[PDB]
């Protein structure tokens, strides 16, 4: 796996050009907002960035030496945690707002169009707020992203001996080499061994969030679904269909 | 499945 | 505040003695089980550790100094992450089995035994299974504990800034185990990923337990105590 | 405004 042999320098720089373009949503901005319509830009929106993250997702180090069915059940796991740690990157530089896309930027109260919006879109807000604090660099969301990818699913695997366990135990391998990526950055960057370690953790914690608030979006997209409040696209349909299986 | 199509790619 | 001045040896020391007891079951071994009769002993089960959890949260350093406001939505948000990585540690050294209790271990299949609740024993014995590779040792799991209780519902908030600046010590805390046990930085850093890295699958079965709790209410195949029921309708 | 958990917490 010559993914294993990168040096944190090449990780970074790999993670860098595998980056997904910023998408336009279809928003026409003189058309009046409903539940419906709004809940229809975040889901045309998403199918979108879905093919675009798999082509991402094939360009992360690792990733291709998995088998199909794996990089499946990965993606399928972190869909929605990727495209909301996204969403709060995108929104670091504009408080108070999620940057949906450059032509769909929403308050709270922009949120509450939709029911049970507006708790999901608080939990973006203040996760955004805390990446601010906390002054996140490009450098170390790419890595945390690529971390979401290869840990969400990682133990929704089951044991098949030497099979389900060497594909476990890369995936772990990859997993290392970004703590050891995201380590030299903050080196790099002049933080002190203790500060390193100290920031490591606080980034980590952040993904705990993120699970939540993808646990929660998948329970409010579901419910979306089962009130025909939206057409799910097929792609969107299956992703979703995957946390009731 | 259109996941599984997707990665194929 | 106090907390702030403890050293890494009497972080370890203190979070020890907080530990709660390993409760029993009420569970009459004689007679086989029925999906009402599971999930009564599960929720009679939590019901009593609860109330233990809330006196070793207080022992927790730095809780205390949080405002009683601050702490109630800490152990709503976390007390079921809190239960399932106590559960997950002690079935440790039980490959297969669910140590809810000494007296009740439950094979992975006895899951079946309520509808729906095999996926989320399957994802605690994985968890389990991980803890087992990486040889967790019980003082790491209590700082581990203790980051759920102060991380997990942080951000659904000087109070803020407290309980992060008490996160960095037991960060500080479990690199100085790694440190006396041994390792060198490298290992010391990818470790210290690796069981927080855990802590998103905690989340994760917590938030599934949580819905499941809540559809075994629904469908009423169980009372449940105004202590949990509280707990339950918090996070709805 | 009698929630179990704030009694409990404030023993
Ligand atoms: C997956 C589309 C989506 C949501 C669905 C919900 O039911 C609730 C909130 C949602 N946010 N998003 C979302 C997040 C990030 C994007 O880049 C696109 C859509
Ligand atoms: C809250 C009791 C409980 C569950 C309820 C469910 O619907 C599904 C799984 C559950 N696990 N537990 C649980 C977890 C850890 C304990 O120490 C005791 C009960």
């Amino acid at each position: 796996s010559l993914a294993l042999s990168l040096t944190a320098d090449q990780m970074v720089s790999a993670l860098l050009d595998a980056e997904p373009p910023i998408l336009y949503s279809e928003y026409d901005p003189t058309r009046p907002f409903s539940e419906a319509s709004m809940m229809g830009l975040l889901t045309n929106l998403a199918d979108r960035e879905l093919v675009h993250m798999i082509n991402w997702a094939k360009r992360v180090p690792g990733f291709v030496d998995l088998t199909l069915h794996d990089q499946v059940h990965l993606l399928e796991c972190a869909w929605l945690e990727i495209l909301m740690i996204g969403l709060v990157w995108r929104s670091m530089e504009h408080p108070g707002k999620l940057l949906f896309a450059p032509n769909l930027l929403l308050d709270r109260n922009q949120g509450k169009c939709v029911e049970g919006m507006v708790e999901i879109f608080d939990m973006l807000l203040a996760t955004s707020s805390r990446f601010r604090m906390m002054n996140l660099q490009g450098e170390e969301f790419v890595c945390l992203k690529s971390i979401i990818l290869l840990n969400s699913g990682v133990y929704t695997f089951l044991s098949s001996t030497l099979k389900s366990l060497e594909e476990k135990d890369h995936i772990h391998r990859v997993l290392d080499k970004i703590t050891d990526t995201l380590i030299h950055l903050m080196a790099k960057a002049g933080l002190t061994l203790q500060q390193q370690h100290q920031r490591l953790a606080q980034l980590l914690l952040i993904l705990s969030h993120i699970r939540h608030m993808s646990n929660k979006g998948m329970e409010h997209l579901y419910s979306m679904k089962c009130k025909n409040v939206v057409p799910l696209s097929d792609l969107l349909l299956e992703m979703l269909d995957a946390h009731r299986l | 499945k259109i996941l599984h199509r997707l990665l194929q790619d």
